[PDB]
C-alpha cells in the first residue's frame, strides 16, 4: 500500500 | 556522474541442445536509466524480447532483465548487445554455454 | 523470519520529449508484486504477484490515484531541484526514491526508511528516528526546510508505523506459500582447465529464493576472498536467483579447496568439493 499525499521536494 | 552497466548472459535452467529454455540478458550498475538491450541469434536482433519493470540497487544503480524463450541448439550462437551513454559504441557480451 | 517491503520511485525529466516520466514499483522481500508507469496507454497500479490479485477494486483505484498524484508532484519536485542546483531546462535529470518498512517474525516494525537521490547521488534522508532528516548539501537543506515546516517526517512516521506494516503483514499472509517459503539452491562444482599450471574451480548456486546467500572458497580451511572471483547475484525470471564464485587452483591442489553454501533453504550449511 503506497504512502498518500507526499510532499513535493 | 554515470555509470556503466554490468552484463551478464545466461539461461534459466541449464540449457539442453532441443529444450525450451530461457535466455537472460541481466543488465545492472548503470546510470543514468536510459539503455538499449538487444538479444542475438547469429548476429540477428531477436523480435519480442520482454524485460522487468524498472528498480534500483541501494547504491542507486538501475538493474534490468532482458528475457526471451528460445531452444539451444549446437549451431546457434546468442548474445546480448547493450547501448548506453558511458559506452561509445554497442558492447556485445555472448552467450558462453559452458560455465 | 523477518520481512521487509520496499516502493521504488524513479522520476526522470526529458526535455522535449514530453513531461518527466513516473514509475513506480512495490517489493515484498524480493518478490514484485506492483507497478506503475506513467507512459503506459492507461496508467494504472498494476498487479506483479498473483497473490495481490485478490484485493478489491477500491485497492487498485486508491494505489492508481496515489500513483497519478506522484506523477504531478514529481514533476513539480524536478522543477524545483532543478533550480536548486542553477541546472539549465535542456538536461534530463533523475529523482529516485525508495521507502517501505522491517518488520520481524512476529510483525512488529524492525525500522522504517525513506530515502532520495538526485541524480544517482544520495539527497535527502530520513533518519531511523523517523522524525529528522539528513541533508547531502545546500540544496536538499531547501527541501529539509520545507518538509520540517510541513511536518512531513510525522507523515512518514505515521505512515511506516502503520499502514506500512498492516498491509506488509496482510501480504505476507495472503502470499504465505511464497512469500514465507525458501528455496534451498542447488549446487555443483565445475573444473575448467587453464594451462598445465592451473585450473577455475567454479562453485554454483542455482534456483534459491530469497537471493540472501553466502557462497565462499577456502584453501585449507582459511577464506580465499581476495582470490575469489564473485558474480552478482542475478534473477533466473521464475523468482529464483543465481550466483557463482571461482578461484584459481594449482594443478593436483584441487583438494585443499571447498566451497561453502549458506542459505535459509538449506537444512545445514552446505560443504562441497570437486568429484572428479
Ligand atoms: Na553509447
Amino acid at each position: 500500500e503506497l504512502r498518500a499525499r507526499e510532499e513535493a521536494y | 556522474i554515470q555509470r556503466t552497466p554490468k552484463i551478464q548472459v545466461y539461461s534459466r535452467h541449464p540449457a539442453e541442445n532441443g529444450k525450451s529454455n530461457f535466455l537472460n540478458c541481466y543488465v545492472s550498475g548503470f546510470h543514468p536509466s536510459d539503455i538499449e538491450v538487444d538479444l542475438l541469434k547469429n548476429g540477428e536482433r531477436i523480435e519480442k524480447v520482454e524485460h522487468s519493470d524498472l528498480s534500483f540497487s541501494k547504491d542507486w544503480s538501475f538493474y534490468l532483465l532482458y528475457y526471451t524463450e528460445f531452444t539451444p541448439t549446437e549451431k546457434d550462437e546468442y548474445a546480448c548487445r547493450v547501448n548506453h551513454v558511458t559506452l561509445s559504441q554497442p558492447k556485445i557480451v555472448k552467450w558462453d554455454r559452458d560455465m | 523470519g523477518s520481512h521487509s517491503m520496499r516502493y521504488f520511485y524513479t522520476a526522470m525529466s526529458r526535455p522535449g520529449r514530453g513531461e518527466p516520466r513516473f514509475i513506480a514499483v512495490g517489493y515484498v522481500d524480493d518478490t514484485q508484486f506492483v507497478r506503475f508507469d506513467s507512459d503506459a496507454a492507461s496508467p494504472r497500479m498494476a498487479p506483479r504477484a498473483p497473490w495481490i490479485e485478490q484485493e478489491g477494486p477500491e485497492y487498485w483505484d486508491r494505489n492508481t490515484q496515489i500513483s497519478k498524484t506522484n506523477t504531478q508532484t514529481y514533476r513539480e519536485s524536478l522543477r524545483n531541484l532543478r533550480g536548486y542546483y542553477n541546472q539549465s531546462e535542456a538536461g534530463s535529470h533523475i529523482i529516485q526514491r525508495m521507502y517501505g518498512c522491517d518488520v520481524g517474525p512476529d510483525g512488529r516494525l524492525l525500522r522504517g526508511y525513506d530515502q532520495s537521490a538526485y541524480d544517482g547521488k544520495d539527497y535527502i534522508a530520513l533518519n531511523e528516528d523517523l522524525s529528522s532528516w539528513t541533508a547531502a548539501d545546500t540544496a536538499a537543506q531547501i527541501t529539509q526546510r520545507k518538509w520540517e515546516a510541513a511536518r512531513e517526517a510525522e507523515q512518514l512516521r505515521a505512515y511506516l508505523e502503520g499502514l506500512c506494516v498492516e498491509w506488509l503483514r496482510r501480504y505476507l499472509e495472503n502470499g504465505k506459500e511464497t512469500l514465507q517459503r525458501a528455496d534451498p539452491p542447488k549446487t555443483h562444482v565445475t573444473h575448467h582447465p587453464i594451462s598445465d599450471h592451473e585450473a577455475t574451480l567454479r562453485c554454483w548456486a542455482l534456483g534459491f529464493y530469497p537471493a540472501e546467500i553466502t557462497l565462499t572458497w577456502q584453501r585449507d580451511g582459511e577464506d580465499q576472498t581476495q582470490d575469489t572471483e564473485l558474480v552478482e547475484t542475478r534473477p533466473a525470471g521464475d523468482r529464483t536467483f543465481q550466483k557463482w564464485a571461482a578461484v584459481v587452483v594449482p594443478s593436483g591442489e584441487e583438494q585443499r579447496y571447498t566451497c561453502h553454501v549458506q542459505h535459509e533453504g538449506l537444512p545445514k550449511p552446505l560443504t562441497l568439493r570437486w568429484e572428479p
